[PDB]
């Protein structure tokens, strides 16, 4: 990932241009996202392959469940930028709804058409390139295996429709974090899966959270031009 | 004319502005000295060429100066000059809708074609015309292309523009100019003057209300309802 970023940055620079892996740099047009494709192999066999749902093993269903459960927390490490939440907005092309389907948009988790079940994987569309590859990938796994270990059921798959009327539902459909603020509060509450295996020390997690909070501080302290628009002449 | 001729006397006006309306609904004017204007002129009239409604006919229609009301001292112009917004257009014979059709006469026809139907003695119309006021407006159309630009301080998009007096930042937001207070309103005295001028023209009372319409730079002044051929003139 890091090498890719480096290449694109520098190539662009040689064309006298500048590249940015920021999400939503431009408002009113598409944000830049990092969908993450995931598989597990054991002695060289794809554990995700099965006949549970659209070629998915029970293993993978549990992977999914864990991630869905821990998503708001997972939104830091993945979506670790205040800007990330500019992308994650109630609209089209928006993986805001915490669900899974192979054939549905607005599904934060999506099951790719893989043809051969040999490469069967699962895709999470909510992350943006601001995610630390190392830390991010890892956190997804830890949450994934928490699913497996606790046999977390991912619930029913919504393939039907992205966002429609509220039959007291859809409103009820869970959403990913609205702000880095919230994401950091979520990770405070729900960090346990990471600490397992001692993969994540509490030293670093509590540090990370504080360091990321400085980013939040910046945003919250600095008046935004838009505030002038709404509030200046009140 | 009791109204007009007497007004001329009282005003000491040297000039009388005959005003009529073309098919497209654009008021037109021709100016005569008071000396030519007698009571008989209201009957006899003053004749003129036809270049808007008609053509080919080499039409020499007459401007039968209409008399009651519409006898307004020209508020804007320097020299004392009453207007006769009442100038029905009559063919040389058949005192009728001149050129293709004089709108005012068509309306007079409809005035009669209500009493004649025995449905009603009079009909009352109360229009609410909305207008925009801009600082400046520019456009051109050539083979090169077509172009048009709106320029105004009060325009919603004028935030960020440089001004001589400086930019107040107090301006209506888009759709959001529904009655906010003067800092942003930046009209008021203008509307007031408009109202004052109206009263000079039509008469006392008559002006109901003045407010800022929704769009940036959009204003509404309310004028009392009246009969056709009266309200139309107004
Ligand atoms: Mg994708
Ligand atoms: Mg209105």
């Amino acid at each position: 990932v890091q090498q890719f970023k480096y290449a694109v940055w520098n190539v662009a620079h040689q064309y006298a241009k500048t590249a940015t892996f920021m999400p939503k740099p431009m408002v009113g047009d598409n944000g830049s996202g990092m969908h993450v494709h995931m598989s597990i192999s054991k002695d060289g066999k794809n554990l995700f392959a099965g006949d549970e749902y659209a070629g998915l093993s029970e293993m993978a269903l549990y992977f999914i469940g864990g991630i869905i459960k821990h998503a708001r927390a997972l939104n830091a490490i993945t979506n670790p930028s205040t800007n990330s939440y500019k992308r994650l907005v109630p609209h089209f092309e928006a993986p805001i709804m915490l669900a899974y389907s192979a054939r549905n948009r607005s599904a934060s988790i999506r099951i790719p058409y893989v043809s051969n079940p040999k490469g069967k994987r699962i895709e999470a569309r909510f992350p943006d390139p601001m995610m630390n590859p190392y830390l991010g990938f890892a956190a997804l796994l830890m949450a994934g295996i928490d699913g497996i270990q606790n046999k977390i059921h991912p619930g029913e798959a919504a393939d039907k429709n992205l966002y429609d009327l509220p039959p007291e539902e859809e409103a009820k459909i869970p959403t990913v974090a609205h702000s880095l603020d919230m994401a950091l509060e979520a990770l405070q509450a729900d960090h346990e899966f990471l600490l397992k295996g001692g993969v994540f020390t509490k030293e670093m997690l509590d540090a990370y959270i504080e360091l990321k909070t400085e980013d939040v501080r910046r945003l919250n302290t600095t008046t935004h031009p838009v505030e002038f628009d709404m509030y200046y002449s009140l | 004319a009791n109204k007009v001729l007497q007004l001329i006397q009282e005003s000491g006006a040297k000039w009388v502005d005959f005003r009529f309306t073309d098919t497209k609904g654009k008021e037109q004017h021709v100016t005569y000295p008071a000396d030519s204007i007698d009571e008989d002129t209201f009957e006899d009239g003053k004749m003129f060429d036809g270049s808007s409604i008609a053509g080919w006919k080499g039409i020499e229609a007459s401007d039968m100066i209409l008399r009651p009301d519409a006898e307004t001292g020209f508020i804007d112009p320097f020299f004392a000059e009453p207007t006769v917004v009442v100038t029905c257009d009559v063919i040389e014979p058949s005192t009728g809708q001149g050129y293709e059709r004089d709108p005012r006469s068509i309306a007079r026809r409809a005035e009669e074609y209500l009493k004649s139907t025995g449905i009603g003695d009079t009909a009352f119309f109360g229009p609410e015309p909305e207008f925009f006021v801009f600082d400046e407006v520019k456009w051109d159309i050539d083979m090169s292309g077509a172009r048009h630009t709106l320029i105004a301080e009060e325009a919603a998009w004028s935030t960020g523009k440089d001004y001589e007096s400086g930019n107040s930042g107090h301006r209506p937001r888009v759709k959001g100019g529904y009655f906010p207070v003067p800092p942003v309103d930046s009209a008021q005295d203008m509307r007031a003057e408009m109202c004052a001028k109206i009263e000079d023209i039509m008469g006392p009372g008559r002006v109901e209300v003045h407010h800022h319409e929704v769009a940036s730079c959009q204003l509404e002044i309310g004028v009392s309802f009246n009969t056709l051929v009266r309200k139309a003139d107004e």
